[PDB]
C-alpha cells in the first residue's frame, strides 16, 4: 500500500 | 541563492512563465514539461524546484517524498479579519454536472453514458466520482462504465478517451495539458457545454465563473447556469446554486509542491513574488499577473487570491486528509 511511482 | 525554477506543464504554461521570469528579474526561471507526472519527476531529479497541484497529483508527489509549501486561498466568507496569506483554506466542492434538458439522467443511470473528466488522477475529475462508482457497483472495471468519455492521461485509443478533441491542429488528443480542448476544469465544463459527453466531473466554481457573462471566451460567452443541473448521491438534480447540498465531496485545495530541501526557500520567493505580482500586487494589472490567464487556468487557478501559509507543517497525508488518501489507496487497489 505505498511506494513512489517512480 | 534564491532562483527558483518553476515547472510548467505544456507550452501555454511555458509560455506565461517566461513572462513572469522576465518580470522577477530571473528570480524565477523556467523548465517544461508535457505532463504533471513528469514535471514532478523533473522536481525529484532537482532540475526544477516546484509547482502548483492538485490533490490527486499531491498524493503522487507526495509518495515520492515532495511536501507541501503553500496552498491555494479563494475568496472566503468566515474568517474574514485575517489576511489572505494567514487565512484557513477550505477546500472546494467537487460536482457532478449535466445539462438541464438531459431530463432523466441522475446519479443512479449514469452507466453507459458519457462522461468528461478534468484528467486521470485529478481529485474532482477523477479520485472522488470513480472511486463512488466502483464501491457502488462492487467492480474494478471502471473503464467499462461510462460507454465513451474524455479522460486525460488515459490510453488514447482507449473509449476513455473517445472524446478527447487534441489541439487546434488535431494532434495531442488526450494529452494531459493545456494543448488538449478538453482538458482541465475548464476543458472537461466545455466537453459538456458543447454537449460532447452528458456529464462533467468539476466543482462548483467552474460552473459559475464560465456562465452568465463571467467568461467571454467564445464556446462560454454564451452559456447560462439555469440550463445546467447537478446530480446529488441521493438520485436528486438540483440548480447549480445548490451545491452546498449536492456535491460528491469536499476537496483538498491545488498547493505547491517542492522538495523538502528547498521548501524553505520556495516559500520566501513565492511570498515576496506575490506582493508583486499577485491579487493586488505592486505591478499587478500594470506588468505581470500571476493569478490569471484568461481563464485557463495557467500555473494557478486564475480564481487565487493569494498562497497561503499552512498550519502545523503538514506531511502530504495531513494535509490531504486520512479519509481522501485511504479513498485514493481504495481506488488504486484497481489498476
Ligand atoms: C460556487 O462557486 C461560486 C463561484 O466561485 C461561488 O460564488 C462566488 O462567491 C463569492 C462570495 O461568496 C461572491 O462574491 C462571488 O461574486 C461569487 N462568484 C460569482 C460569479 O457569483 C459560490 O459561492 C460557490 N458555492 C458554494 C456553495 O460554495
Ligand atoms: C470506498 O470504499 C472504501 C471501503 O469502505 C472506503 O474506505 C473506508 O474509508 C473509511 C473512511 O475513511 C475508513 O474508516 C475505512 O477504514 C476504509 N476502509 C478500508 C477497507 O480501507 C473508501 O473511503 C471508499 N471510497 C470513497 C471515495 O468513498
Ligand atoms: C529578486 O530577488 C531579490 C532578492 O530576493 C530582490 O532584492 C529583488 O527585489 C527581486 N526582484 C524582483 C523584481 O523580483
Ligand atoms: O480535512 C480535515 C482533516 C481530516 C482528515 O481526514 C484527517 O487527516
Ligand atoms: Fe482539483
Ligand atoms: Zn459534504
Ligand atoms: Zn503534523
Amino acid at each position: 500500500l505505498e511506494a513512489c511511482a517512480f | 541563492y534564491t532562483r527558483v525554477v518553476w515547472c510548467a506543464v505544456g507550452p501555454e504554461e511555458q509560455k506565461k512563465c517566461q513572462q513572469w521570469s522576465q518580470q522577477s528579474g530571473q528570480n524565477v526561471t523556467c523548465a517544461t514539461a508535457s505532463t504533471t507526472d513528469d514535471c514532478i519527476v523533473l522536481v525529484l531529479k532537482g532540475e526544477a524546484d516546484a509547482l502548483n497541484l492538485d490533490g490527486g497529483y499531491i498524493y503522487t508527489a507526495g509518495k515520492c517524498g515532495l511536501v507541501p509549501v503553500l496552498a491555494e486561498n479563494r475568496k472566503s466568507s468566515k474568517h474574514s479579519s485575517l489576511d489572505c496569506v494567514l487565512r484557513p483554506t477550505e477546500g472546494y466542492l467537487a460536482v457532478a454536472v449535466v445539462k438541464k434538458a438531459n431530463e432523466g439522467l441522475t446519479w443512479n443511470s449514469l452507466k453507459d453514458k458519457k462522461s468528461c473528466h478534468t484528467a486521470v488522477d485529478r481529485t474532482a475529475g477523477w479520485n472522488i466520482p470513480m472511486g463512488l462508482i466502483v464501491n457502488q457497483t462492487g467492480s474494478c472495471a471502471f473503464d467499462e462504465f461510462f460507454s465513451q468519455s474524455c479522460a486525460p492521461g488515459a490510453d488514447p485509443k482507449s473509449r476513455l478517451c473517445a472524446l478527447c478533441a487534441g489541439d487546434d491542429q488535431g494532434l495531442d488528443k488526450c494529452v494531459p495539458n493545456s494543448k488538449e480542448k478538453y482538458y482541465g476544469y475548464t476543458g472537461a465544463f466545455r466537453c459538456l457545454a458543447e454537449d460532447v459527453g452528458d456529464v462533467a466531473f468539476v466543482k462548483n466554481d467552474t460552473v459559475w465563473e464560465n456562465t452568465n457573462g463571467e467568461s467571454t471566451a467564445d464556446w462560454a460567452k454564451n452559456l447560462k447556469r439555469e440550463d445546467f443541473r447537478l446530480l446529488c448521491l441521493d438520485g436528486t438534480r438540483k440548480p447549480v446554486t445548490e451545491a452546498q447540498s449536492c456535491h460528491l465531496a469536499v476537496a483538498p485545495n491545488h498547493a505547491v509542491v517542492s522538495r523538502s530541501d528547498r521548501a524553505a526557500h520556495v516559500e520566501q520567493v513565492l511570498l515576496h513574488q506575490q506582493a508583486l505580482f499577485g491579487k493586488n500586487g505592486k505591478n499587478c494589472p500594470d506588468k505581470f499577473c500571476l493569478f490569471k490567464s484568461e481563464t485557463k487556468n495557467l500555473l494557478f487557478n486564475d480564481n487565487t487570491e493569494c498562497l497561503a501559509k499552512l498550519g502545523g507543517r503538514p506531511t502530504y497525508e495531513e494535509y490531504l486528509g486520512t479519509e481522501y488518501v485511504t479513498a485514493i489507496a481504495n481506488l488504486k487497489k484497481c489498476s
